[PDB]
């Protein structure tokens, strides 16, 4: 074997036991630790876990302040040397050079690893997790100088590296693709004419395709401090996960901006050319795997003031009837067919957010955050890494961009969409509704007549791309 | 067997998602994984009846307010939850009753207005005064308190029994 | 959906982590900043099969050449990459394949030998040379350009192909 430190001079040697580490029943997986174990693995020397460091640099806030956490690694990387052996004293003793066969062994096979695994941990903090560094300026200075004390040149060139991103980090991403994107497709609106834009004036692939964009860009921007601790429920939401809730903000406004357009459409006959162009958006965000698009439309087909509108429906050719209804089916179930689906697409994708936040919710509330062995109050590690999985799942679909032209107007015009109004959510939610009894009254009220209110040909121009540039 | 399908409804924080755990997970495990198939399902027996509840529980989807409607339309029963220690949460009730009439269009819906008390802090809500509002819809009040288990089977099955006597 | 453990190794500054980055972000690194060990998950469909590709990236400086026996036994695939404008790292290549072939103790692993910086004009490796040792290990050869994409997305589905027929 290889000789450990000696436990009262490195507290990384105590060896383990049923009292401060729990494995899972290829390898070692943590079941649960106590923090001093949990920084051991973390670093471990034997064998490697990238897994680990995202999981543990994503969660320790839990059970280890971030000052504590930096001590704890410092001392991990001060590992100290073996004393000579007993042939190696011989040696020196008799004016010679010692081959400290030990000592290279132990520095190649325990303490190499270790540090270059402590310095790993350094730098994926300060890379991906800076803002425990913006909060506090200790911490900071405290790296800086832990950094720059590192001596010897068999870690100047990791040394060097983590310096220099710590200060790219103070001061202050280009994207090649294989093909290239589409042409821009207009429809009755043409560039420039914003003032004109409109549902069905602008053409429904670019509707689909801005769209996409957007919520693409909306979904990107979430990170893991938005959902860890299940902070997005909490009164301190709007400050802790404002990302994730502009990006549910705008889903949520897109529906109802997909309601109003129906329900204030009262003319049957131009109400169906709406709800009809609506279906062909859908179709659009499910080739582009637009799964959150998909959803809005949904939720907006399913809501309580177009849910009832048969009328309509009823006058909406077979073939969009059932694209909307193998929509809906995705969601039936538990999403079940929607899992599925998204396991078996190939991205870019735009995931719905939802599912995953209640995985998060659940999986935090459903374990205990300490497991308890003979009195001893182990952290519970086994409840992070689910948590990472999760956010890792996420993160996955983070990485693909879209190959689809910005179109500047386009999407300003979807920015500032806000069919509330000033109005409240009840009001307004009201005023939907109301809208519905009086285009299509409850039976036996018959179904009165309404006049036009678009004056420019319905006809859509379909979603089938065209090849001309 | 019949095949119940029970919604959670509440705003956010009110413990909607501990009820649900508390009904569904294995009490004597380590581990609890929702990310597992049939963490939704519970096969029970009510008064003698065997049954199979479906818990449709959305908890951390709250802001994606538009999609409430088709959520709740689907459900046979519904559980409006609120929190003994947050009045807000307790006054929202009235609007999530009304949504569940409107989308189940129909003024007589399977109910149970649930209080939960989720931690230690000072109650704001005193039992009077949800009975007195549970009174006046008709529908059962009953309070629970998920991290201690206490009430929650209760809640549910008092919910099926609604939906039988419906 | 079926899982393929990828790792990327080769001399240190040949590309390995821009090429990685390349696959999973369609984004060119131009700092130069040496790993110690990268993971990245990949959801991709190749051949008409939805697979999850795991990039173990790895540490080229010599540094760490401890920690290599360590990776190379959870792999099942191998990127060994050289840059077409450096001698010395092609020349690196010859113990990356005895290693991977010692620790797995197997003449038949799956991998693809990469030349990696073909966009830059300063060719010290032809390629015949590398196609000569690629034929000597059966396995292909692939020319590569993290910076403007060419051959990148060729050379990990190769690998994953190889991995499937394995
Ligand atoms: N022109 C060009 N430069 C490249 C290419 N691939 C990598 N480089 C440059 O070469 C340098 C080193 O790349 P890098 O990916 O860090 O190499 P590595 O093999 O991962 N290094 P290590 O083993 O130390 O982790 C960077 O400056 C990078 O931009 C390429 O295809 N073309
Ligand atoms: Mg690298």
């Amino acid at each position: 074997q290889m000789r450990l430190p000696s436990a009262d001079v490195y507290r990384f040697a105590e060896p383990d036991s049923e009292e401060n580490i729990i494995f899972e029943e290829g390898i070692p997986i943590i079941k649960a630790g106590t923090v001093i174990k949990l920084i051991e693995r973390l670093t471990y020397h034997m064998y490697a876990d990238p897994n680990f460091v995202r999981t543990f640099l994503t969660t320790y806030r839990s059970f280890c302040k971030p000052q504590e956490l930096l001590s704890l690694i410092i001392e991990r990387f001060e590992i100290p040397e073996p004393e000579p052996t007993e042939a190696d004293r011989i040696a020196i003793e008799n004016g010679d050079q010692p081959l400290s066969a030990e000592l290279k062994r132990f520095r190649k096979e325990y303490i190499q690893p270790v540090q270059l695994r402590v310095l790993n941990v350094c730098r994926h903090w300060v890379e991906h997790h800076f803002y425990d560094f913006e909060r506090d300026a200790y911490l900071l200075q405290r790296m800086e100088e832990f950094i720059g004390t590192v001596r010897g040149k068999a870690m100047k060139k990791w040394v060097e590296s983590i310096t220099k991103i710590i200060q790219r980090k103070k001061i202050a991403h280009n994207i090649t693709f294989q093909s290239s994107p589409p042409t821009v497709e207009w429809h009755i609106s043409r560039p420039g004419h914003i003032e004109t834009f409109d549902l069905l004036t602008l053409h429904p692939i670019e509707i689909a395709r801005q769209l996409t964009l957007l919520e693409s860009d909306l979904y990107r921007a979430v990170q893991p401090s938005e959902l860890v601790g299940s902070v997005w429920t909490k009164e301190d939401k709007e400050i802790n996960s404002p990302n994730l809730l502009k990006m549910i903000r705008h889903t949520t406004n897109l529906t109802l901006w997909f309601e109003k357009c129906i329900v204030e459409t009262e003319n049957l006959e131009e109400r169906v050319a709406v709800v009809s162009r609506i279906i062909e958006i859908l179709q659009v965000f499910q080739e582009l795997n637009n799964f959150n698009g998909v959803l809005e439309v949904v939720s907006a087909m399913n809501s309580s003031p177009v849910y009832r509108l048969d009328h309509t429906f009823e006058q909406i050719p077979s073939r969009q009837k059932k694209i909307l209804e193998e929509a809906h089916e995705l969601s039936e179930d538990h999403y079940k067919k929607y899992l599925a689906k998204l396991r078996s697409i190939n991205p870019p994708c735009v995931p719905f957010f939802g599912i995953y936040l209640t995985n998060i919710l659940k999986t935090e509330e459903g374990n205990p955050e300490v497991l308890k062995r003979h009195g001893k109050e182990l952290i519970n590690f086994s409840k992070r890494r689910k948590v990472a999985e999760i956010t890792g799942e996420i993160q996955q679909y983070q990485n693909q961009p879209y190959c689809l032209r910005v179109e500047s107007d386009i999407k300003r015009f979807f920015e500032n969409l806000n069919p509330m109004g000033n109005s409240m959510e009840k009001e307004f939610t009201d005023y939907l509704f109301n809208k519905s009894l009086e285009i299509e009254p409850r039976n036996p009220k018959p179904l009165p007549r309404f006049p036009k209110k678009y004056s420019y040909p319905l006809k859509s121009p379909g979603v089938r791309p065209s090849n001309p540039r | 067997m019949t095949e119940y399908k029970l919604v959670v409804v509440g705003a956010g924080g009110v413990g909607k998602s501990a009820l649900t755990i508390q009904l569904i997970q294995n009490h004597f495990v380590d581990e609890y994984d929702p990310t597992i198939e049939d963490s939704y399902r519970k096969q029970v027996v009510i008064d003698g009846e065997t049954c199979l509840l479906d818990i449709l529980d959305t908890a951390g989807q709250e802001e994606y307010s538009a999609m409430r409607d088709q959520y709740m339309r689907t459900g046979e029963g519904f559980l409006c939850v609120f929190a003994i220690n947050n009045t807000k949460s307790f006054e929202d009730i009235h609007q999530y009753r009304e949504q569940i009439k409107r989308v189940k269009d129909s003024d007589d819906v399977p109910m149970v207005l649930v209080g939960n008390k989720c931690d230690l802090a000072a109650r704001t809500v005193e039992s009077r005064q949800a009975q007195d509002l549970a009174r006046s819809y008709g529908i059962p009040y009953i309070e629970t308190s998920a991290k201690t288990r206490q009430g929650v089977e209760d809640a549910f099955y008092t919910l099926v029994r609604e939906i039988r006597q419906h």
